[PDB]
């Protein structure tokens, strides 16, 4: 998706996306969600270009994917 | 009156609607029955 080291996820964000946007046995949905995060990062690059590397924390996941779709067990 | 765990889904709602409404978020039935029933009996009981 064109980005090269201007954007970077953390592992907590990965676990959040798996637990809250992905319910299957396989891995296809996680692939689609990571694609969505990278493409919204590309649109944010074309709006305002920042400098160096941007590290997406676990808080910004609704800002990149939207409303959480599934709820974890407690 | 709406469940508390649905408060995530108040964001796909249009903006001018959302200041018209007022949501009460609940998680127990007792607070709902406190909020909705008038405190005084009027009709006689069924017995």
């Amino acid at each position: 998706s064109g980005m090269e080291g201007r954007i970077e996820v953390t592992d907590a964000a990965i676990l959040r996306v798996i637990s809250e946007y992905t319910r299957e046995a396989g891995v296809r949905g996680l692939e689609r969600e990571l694609g969505k995060i990278a493409r919204k990062g590309a649109k944010f690059w074309l709006e305002g270009a920042w400098e160096g590397l941007r590290t997406i924390d676990a808080s910004d996941i609704p800002t990149y994917l939207g409303i959480p779709r599934y709820r974890p067990d407690k | 009156v709406l469940p508390k765990d649905n408060e995530a889904q108040l964001e796909e709602l249009p903006k001018e609607v959302l200041e018209g409404l007022e949501i009460k978020l609940v998680e127990d039935v007792g607070e709902v029955l406190e909020y909705l029933l008038l405190p005084e009996p009027t009709m006689p009981p069924v017995v």
